[PDB]
DNA sequence: TTGTGGGAGCTGTCACGGATGCA
DNA sequence: TGCATCCGTGAGTCGAGGGTG
RNA sequence: UCACCCUCGA
């Protein structure tokens, strides 16, 4: 593991970024608290502010909506 | 004291003690980057 | 002249003008001799009846005897072994080398008990182990590799005086080492003061009449003995105690720390240590050197090999009357010994131990610790119910054999650039090693050539670096010893003639008489007709004596030289520094796709070549029934078929390719003994490391300065000095903690084009070309998913994805290297095959590349004359000869002269001379200068083959003669004058040069040094986990080391940016170095160095030695060397759109 | 937890200043 | 308690390849 | 990659 790997790793994706910028930011924070991160759901709804019902119609939908948005799929 | 094969063990001292411990081969010179080594042969077309 | 004792080899016309009366024996037989005795294979025993040693054993035969019987404590029962028997070779050579196996055979004993208190008798055949065997080209396969035991140098066992000077005062004191083949070390000394003591076990030294009371004698008897010096009764007249019992108790004390002293026990060790034949191995080489030292015993007493009490007493009473240094001294019972000190380096004192009794030394330490568990098992176990084959563990054999072969200095991975490399490695000798003297040990005198090394040691063929001295090759004619000695043939002079018989003589025998040089003036019948010849001394010292004094004469020249030196042609006209540089070189030479044999050599190619074992040799007079690329069939008088498989583009261990091409056609008779076919630089049977190429020896444009090479071009494109280099590359896919790792053509994130070479196992194909970066082997590895991407855990998380979390670890090319894949070998583990733990599957792919000879490589001539290549000029440009023909290659004159290596132009003259061929003129013939040498050397077509044998090759006035009738060209024109010179046109601007050059056909080799192999670079790469700095080599990807002389020389400059950014950025600072790498991609100026993390390691290190360092502020107290981790969350959720 | 049983290699290095330790 | 003797330290730089523990 | 050892190169 060279610094050339280790200055084009801290870089990012770009495209994996590009998808999440798509999504609608409501949407993109769940994802990326229940996905990214791993949170619980009831967590997930305690640092959003809403409720459960929200936090989930948004975690599915956006990842529907992200499941639409990319199909490179490392190819 | 003699691990297998009746070498001695390195200890604590060694790693400081000689060319070979640390301040002689890790600290007052290194191995560095953006560098290479090959063959020379002579030019006499160059500039000095 | 026609070298005729080997049939079909190629006619060598030899400027000889001495005969030669004896011929090279075995190259190879100081290695299958050896082993031939440690097996006791018939060809050993036939051996033997004609030494007239007849009473025959070999070496495991000796080693049982030695453990025979095992007897148990109480003496109730004994185990003896008593036959050694070899099964069958288990797999062939290429299997072995193929399969990564041990070429080895079972090896069987025959294991009798008896048990006398029931008087019963119980044989049986005991299996010992899987013994490794040594090959018919002398070498071993060890796990799958080729390795070859150097024969060690070590002192022979005996008592050997010396004349140490310089102690406080300049007073001689004498002192005496008894050094056996096994056991406690004998130490006499004497002091400042005037002592006699006994130094045994590197304990302090104690009186020598404690030992001479402790053996039974009594001051009355010693006092006799030692009167008439008065040193001895000075140390008994300070003697501490005077008895028997209580000089065996303080012996005992002297022996024995931090436990009571006893008497019984005193008696029991003291005698159980030298005179008891268990613990102490007084070698039958130790008794012999002892009993000719001291001749105590010269009436044929060989019956046991042990210290005797007269033998002390003589080399106590030898250490006394050497300060006096009586000529002659007579022990009571020996005869007339001179007394003198003991040279240590002399080959009469200084013998090697063979691959035979370094492997029997190992089997006895092994075979010592299985009669240990013998004797353990025989109390345990229920009698009625034992057998020898219950009593024997065959572990502790097996493992010495396999640490031996595996981790011994003597035994050496085998070096194959050429058969030559081979060749001499087999046939070195090297002083290091366990029971020789180790490295720091290593003086300067120990490393010069001893007058004793004439004959059996090479002067010449020798390391250039820290080895120098301690590597050197056995000559050409010597042999080895039964007692580990180097004996060289002579030709016994009586009455002044020189007959044909010839006797070989060890140190010990030469030294008694006077011998002539192998260079003399012979009457037609055998006489010397000068007065008075120069001769080697006993002392070494050259004189001159008459012809009735001369004992014996050396049976040749090059008798000195080994093979590799002995092939150097004109070597008398070289330097010994430039003609070991040759020596050292020819041996490093690549072999090239077709082997040209040299036009000017020696008689050592052919012999050299066939004994190296690279070459197909016919074992039986017959005809070739069939000859094909793979194999060649004949078909004896006998009517029995032989056939030779070849050997086609085998990767050797050095990367150098060994095909191996037929000589012979279908239909040929061919005699035993003939070659049948080529090896990798052989040629038909000679051997040829390079090419006769065409040389102008002259400056020119500074292209060929300091020592540099300008080449023709033709040399690339007509593939003169194109190599072959096969390199292996091996990668294995094993169980890891997350699963098991897979060989697979599936490759995450990869697209289908760069796997478009590979087949569906996810191996290369064979014949594809790989590039720098393509994919050998395709293998998947699973990721822990701890360093798993959070942006691919996002991909995990919302598609599912649960079977295969992987990433690629497959095998890639290395930097700069390229080639076509030859071979792939693959092993599985869903297959039978031996494999390590864990290890599931293992490929090996073979890569072949074509290297055209370029910039940078390395060429060098016999005569120590190396260079790289500086240009290769188009075939315009090179300076030609009159008729057109452009010269092959241009060495610089100011290399020549200074160097002292003129066998170089010697060598192009009598090269030119070859190549045009020349008739002298004979009508009134006979001319003075040709009359002596040339027999037919006469006349010479064009392109002939010559050999100058060294020390007998051509003399000057013969060279000189030749240069004149050359032979003209196709259009009549001489284009060498008598000079050796020729007028040449520069084929840059057309005007000729004003001067004649010296040009003519040298023998050039391409060295194994080539710019493909040697160019590194590195941006940036691996580095090591414990210190951070950039990883050395260029297999790993390494980094220079910017040492500290560099460092001086920076400072020096005064350049501190340059020091700190070298020591900092480029290495040690972690958070430094992908921060400069960051900043240059984004084209920002480079930050500011940080900390080595060497140097926090260095603190650590420090305070794991109970050290508290603390590093302080400029007025405040210790600083925190250490990070937190919240520095790179900020960038991270950014990059991630927070 | 029985009755039996004393290691492997080395050294073929040299020069110098100082604390150890012997007598 | 004055002095020999034994102990500890030091002994060029930078490269390449192989094996085994 | 860590440590040895070996044989080499200037």
């Amino acid at each position: 593991r060279s610094a050339e790997v280790e200055a084009l790793e801290a870089l990012p994706d770009t495209e994996i970024k590009e998808a999440l910028q798509a999504l609608p930011e409501e949407f993109r924070m769940a994802v990326y608290y229940a996905d990214v991160e791993g949170f619980p759901y009831k967590e997930i709804a305690e640092i959003m502010d809403t409720p459960i019902g929200t936090v989930m119609s948004r975690l599915h939908r956006g990842r529907r909506q992200l499941r639409g948005l990319l199909a490179d799929v490392a190819r | 004291v003699t691990g297998p094969g009746n070498r001695p063990l390195k200890s604590l001292s060694d790693l400081l003690k000689g060319k070979q411990g640390r301040f002689r081969q890790n600290l007052l010179g290194k191995r560095v980057d953006y560098s290479g080594r090959s063959v020379i042969v002579v030019g006499p077309q160059l500039k000095l | 002249s026609s070298n005729n004792s080997v049939p079909g080899a190629p006619n060598r016309v030899s400027f000889a003008k001495l005969r030669e009366p004896l011929e090279v024996p075995g190259l190879l037989d100081v290695q299958t001799d050896s082993f031939e005795w440690l097996i006791g294979s018939p060809r050993w025993r036939e051996s033997a009846a004609e030494r007239g040693d007849v009473n025959p054993v070999g070496g495991l035969e000796e080693v049982l005897y030695e453990l025979s019987p095992i007897e148990d404590f109480s003496g109730s029962m004994s185990l003896s072994f008593s036959d050694p028997r070899f099964d069958d070779v288990k797999a062939p050579v290429d299997e072995c080398k193929d399969k990564d196996m041990t070429y080895a055979a079972p090896l069987f004993v025959t294991a009798e008990f008896i048990n006398n208190n029931t008087g019963e008798i119980k044989s049986q055949t005991v299996f010992m182990g899987d013994f490794p065997m040594m090959t018919e080209k002398g070498t071993f396969i060890i796990n799958g590799t080729e390795r070859v035991v150097v024969s060690q140098l070590v002192r022979s066992p005996g008592v050997y005086f010396d004349e140490t000077i310089d102690k406080s005062t300049d007073k001689t004191l004498h002192s005496v080492k008894v050094i056996p083949s096994r056991g406690a070390w004998l130490e006499f000394d004497v002091d400042k003061r005037d002592t006699v003591g006994v130094r045994i076990d590197r304990k302090r030294r104690q009186p020598v009449t404690v030992l001479l009371k402790a053996l039974g004698w009594t001051s009355e008897q010693i006092v006799e003995r030692f009167g008439f010096s008065e040193i001895m009764r000075s140390t008994l007249e300070k003697d501490n105690t005077v008895g028997t019992d209580e000089a065996l108790l303080d012996i005992y004390r002297k022996l024995r720390p931090g436990e009571p002293p006893t008497k019984e026990s005193a008696q029991t060790l003291l005698e159980n240590l030298f005179f008891k034949e268990k613990r102490y191995d007084l070698a039958r080489v130790g008794r012999y050197k002892v009993n000719k030292k001291l001749g105590l015993h010269v009436g044929e007493p060989i019956t046991s090999s042990t210290l005797t009490e007269e033998d002390v007493v003589a080399t106590i009473e030898y250490l006394v009357r050497l300060h006096e240094g009586q000529t002659t001294m007579t022990v009571p019972g020996g005869v007339e010994v001179p007394v003198e000190t003991d040279d240590i380096d002399h080959f009469g004192n200084r013998r090697l131990r063979t691959v035979g009794e370094l492997i029997q030394n190992q089997i006895r330490v092994g075979m010592s610790r299985m009669e240990r568990v013998v004797r353990e098992r025989m109390t345990t176990q229920d009698v009625e119910a034992i057998t020898p084959q219950t009593l024997i563990n065959i572990r502790p054999v097996v493992a010495a054999i396999k640490e031996f072969f595996g981790t011994s200095q003597l035994s050496q991975f085998m070096d194959q650039n050429n058969p030559l490399s081979g060749l001499t490695h087999k046939r070195r000798l090297s002083a290091l090693g366990p029971g020789g003297l180790s490295r720091e040990r290593a003086g300067l005198e120990v490393r010069d050539v001893h007058p004793s090394h004439y004959g059996r040691m090479c002067p010449i063929e020798t390391p250039e670096g820290p080895n120098i001295g301690l590597i050197g090759s056995l000559s050409v004619y010597a042999r080895v010893n039964p007692f580990g000695f180097i004996e060289t043939p002579y030709r016994k002079v009586v009455d002044g003639v020189v007959s044909d018989e010839i006797v070989y003589l060890t140190a010990d025998e030469e030294d008694r008489h006077v011998v002539a040089q192998a260079n003399s003036p012979i009457d037609a019948d055998g006489r010397f007709v000068e007065p008075r010849v120069l001769v080697r001394r006993k002392a070494g010292e050259v004189e001159y004596v008459p012809s009735s004094e001369v004992d014996y004469m050396d049976v040749s020249p090059r008798q000195m030289v080994s093979v590799a030196t002995a092939m150097i042609p004109f070597l008398e006209h070289d330097d010994a520094n430039r003609a070991l540089m040759g020596a050292n070189m020819q041996r490093q030479a690549v072999p090239l796709v077709r082997s040209e044999a040299p036009l000017v050599g020696t008689g050592m190619e052919l012999r050299a070549a066939i004994d190296a074992g690279d070459v197909v040799v016919a074992e039986e007079s017959g005809v070739i029934e069939e000859v094909s690329a793979d194999y060649i069939t004949v078909m004896h008088d006998n009517g029995t078929r032989r056939t030779y498989r070849m050997r086609k583009f085998a990767r050797s261990n050095h990367g150098t390719c060994a095909n191996q091409c037929p000589i012979v056609d279908a239909g040929d008779r061919v005699e035993a003994g003939q070659v049948i076919a080529d090896g990798p630089c052989t040629d038909d049977g000679e051997m040829a490391l390079g090419k006769n190429l065409l040389v102008a020896i002259m400056p020119w444009e500074g292209h060929n300065y300091e020592d540099a090479i300008i080449l023709s071009n033709r040399l690339v494109e007509e593939d003169v000095l194109t190599s072959i280099h096969i390199e292996e590359h091996e990668i294995d896919a094993r169980d890891t903690k997350l699963g098991a790792e897979e060989i697979t053509r599936d490759i995450p994130n990869i697209s289908d084009e760069v796997l478009a070479d590979l087949d569906e196992r996810g191996i290369v194909r064979i014949g594809a070309e790989v590039r720098d970066g393509d994919i050998l082997v395709g293998k998947v590895t699973p990721k822990g998913e701890t360093e798993l991407t959070p942006e691919e855990r996002l991909l995990r998380a919302i598609f599912g994805e649960k079977a295969r979390e992987v990433r690629d670890t497959s095998l890639k090319v290395p930097h700069g290297e390229s080639g076509k894949v030859i071979g792939i070998r693959v092993f599985s583990r869903e297959d039978e095959d031996e494999l390590p733990a864990g290890v599931n599957e293992l490929v090996r792919v073979y890569v072949a590349q074509k290297r055209k000879i370029s910039d940078g490589d390395k060429l060098a001539g016999r005569h120590g004359n190396k260079g790289v290549i500086g240009k290769i000029l188009p075939v315009e440009d090179m300076p030609f000869l009159a008729d057109g023909t452009p010269v092959d290659i241009i060495l610089n004159t100011h290399g020549v002269p200074r160097r002292m290596n003129i066998g170089q132009i010697l060598e192009t003259h009598l090269g030119w001379c070859a190549h045009s061929g020349w008739k002298v003129d004979a009508a009134k013939g006979v001319p003075d200068w040709a009359a002596r040498l040339p027999d037919e050397l006469l006349e010479a077509q064009p392109n002939a083959i010559v050999s100058t044998p060294v020390f007998d090759g051509a003399q000057e006035a013969e060279l000189q003669g030749l240069l004149s009738c050359t032979l003209p060209n196709r259009d009549g024109d001489v284009l060498v004058d008598a000079d050796g010179k020729a007028m040449l046109f520069d084929g840059r601007s057309g005007e000729p040069f004003p001067y004649p050059v010296t040009v003519g056909y040298m023998y050039i080799m391409k060295l194994h040094h080539l710019v493909d192999d040697k160019i590194h670079a590195r941006s940036t790469g691996p580095y090591s986990m414990i210190t951070q700095q950039p990883l050395g080599g260029k297999a790993q990807f390494g980094g220079q080391r910017f040492g500290e002389m560099e460092c001086w020389a920076m400072q020096a400059y005064g350049a501190a940016y340059t020091l700190q950014e070298l020591l900092t950025i480029k290495s040690d600072d972690t958070v430094g170095r992908v921060k400069v790498y960051e900043a240059i991609v984004k084209g920002e100026n480079i930050p500011e160095p940080g900390i080595p993390e060497s140097f926090k390691v260095l603190l650590k290190e420090l305070q794991s030695l109970c050290l508290n360092v603390e590093v302080l502020s400029s007025d405040g107290a210790a600083i925190e060397l250490r990070e937190g981790e919240d520095e790179d969350l900020e960038r991270a959720a950014a990059n991630l759109g927070i």
